[PDB]
């Protein structure tokens, strides 16, 4: 389960 | 080097090329139309402001409405902006072109960063950030160089070349690129303040010097665009070479804070020496070493951010990028207006901000020593 969502000003990696 | 990685890094190198293409053209733009330095600074200031404003919305669109589509739209918008700037007539059309180019840049960067994160594995995060910072800037330095170097035979053909490069990058990305909440509650927010201030000061100083060198050497030594271009590109090359050749040696001897303080003091001393410069070769050689301090500060701040963040390298990278963009937006706006106030006033502003950085870093060192000895 690898998928990156875009929060404000930065990319966070899904748990 | 992978082809997709090459294309993604080109999409950033060209964006920062367009970012920096305007600085060497500032003197002829002042002469032929007739304005103050405030508008010349406000050009780059509004470009960076539009980029910073669009970056969150651009990232949201890339995450939701697809990543490749946003990158392609931003590339075509950047090419359109360059073409429009190449055919501008007054200050308003150039302002609009700068704003739309900044919006395109701010909609491209989040997509390319997402592509970098999603393509490379999880064990290449710090390296990806390091290369990212290295290209983002080896472009913000080479922009003015190439622009002024090639702006000697035509008045606006550099922007034509930028638009052609944008079209080529769009075509190459279309052919090659294929992609078939509580995260802020637990942040301490009381420890990132010093690195945030340091990177903001570094970005502000870099942008302020980029505008001020051009404006001051046009006002005093009546520099040609080619001379400014050659000086800027030579200083950038010298700084990059000296950094890549001595950064490990200086890092292995002393800590980050003392190194930053001594580098800031060196920057102040070169600025003071540049104050009294009055000859072509003298100021050219002085400028040849000004960028050394900033190009040594930037990797130190990057390493400090990486150490202080810990596991959350992405948050540190986002904060660093956002504050660098904010500094690039706040630098030229103050620099041009205060140059219009007084010719040598931006130099005093730069030495003052460097003094602020050195005092904040020395008080942070004092605090660290206090709780270390306690």
């Amino acid at each position: 389960s690898v998928e990156n969502h875009w929060y404000y000003f930065y990319w966070y990696m899904s748990p | 080097m992978n082809k997709q990685i090459f294309v993604l890094y080109f999409n950033i190198f060209l964006i920062f090329l367009g970012i920096g293409l305007v600085i060497p053209v500032l003197p002829v733009y002042l002469k032929d139309l007739g304005l103050t330095g405030s508008d010349l600074g406000l050009l780059v200031a509004a470009f960076a402001l539009s980029q910073m404003i669009i970056s969150p919305f651009g990232g949201t669109l890339a995450d939701k409405l697809g990543k490749k589509l946003i990158i392609c739209i931003g590339l075509i918008l950047f090419s359109v902006s360059e073409f429009m700037f190449a055919v501008g007539h007054n200050f308003s059309v150039l302002m609009l072109s700068r704003v739309i180019g900044g919006m395109s840049a701010g909609m491209v960067m989040p997509g390319v960063t997402g592509l970098i994160a999603d393509i490379s594995p999880s064990h290449q995060k710090a390296k990806n950030f390091g290369y990212m910072s290295a290209i983002i800037n080896s472009g913000f330095i080479l922009g003015p160089g190439i622009g002024g170097f090639m702006a000697e035979v035509s008045h606006r053909m550099p922007f034509y070349f930028a638009g052609a490069l944008g079209i080529l990058a769009f075509i190459m990305s279309i052919v090659l690129i294929h992609d078939p909440p509580q995260l802020l509650t637990k942040i301490n927010w009381k420890v990132f303040i010093t690195p945030v201030i340091l990177t903001l000061v570094l970005s502000f100083g870099l942008s302020a010097f980029q505008t001020l060198y051009s404006l001051y050497t046009a006002d005093k030594v009546n520099y040609s665009p080619k001379d400014i271009s050659i000086a800027i590109t030579g200083g950038g090359i010298f700084g990059a070479l000296f950094q890549i050749y001595f950064f490990d040696k200086f890092m292995k001897y002393f800590s980050e804070l003392t190194f930053i303080a001594w580098s800031l003091l060196y920057s102040v001393v070169v600025l003071i020496l540049l104050v009294f410069a009055n000859d072509y070769w003298s100021i050219m050689l002085i400028s040849f070493v000004v960028f050394i301090g900033f190009d040594m500060i930037r990797p130190a701040i990057t390493n400090y951010f990486s150490n202080i963040a810990g596991e959350r390298q992405g948050f540190a990278g986002g904060l660093n990028s956002t504050f660098t963009s904010m500094g690039n937006f706040i630098g030229p706006l103050i620099a041009g207006a205060l140059f219009d106030v007084h010719i040598e006033a931006p130099i005093y502003m730069a030495i003052g901000v460097s003094l602020a950085g050195v005092v904040i870093v020395l008080i942070e060192k004092q605090h660290r020593a206090k709780l270390k000895e306690q």
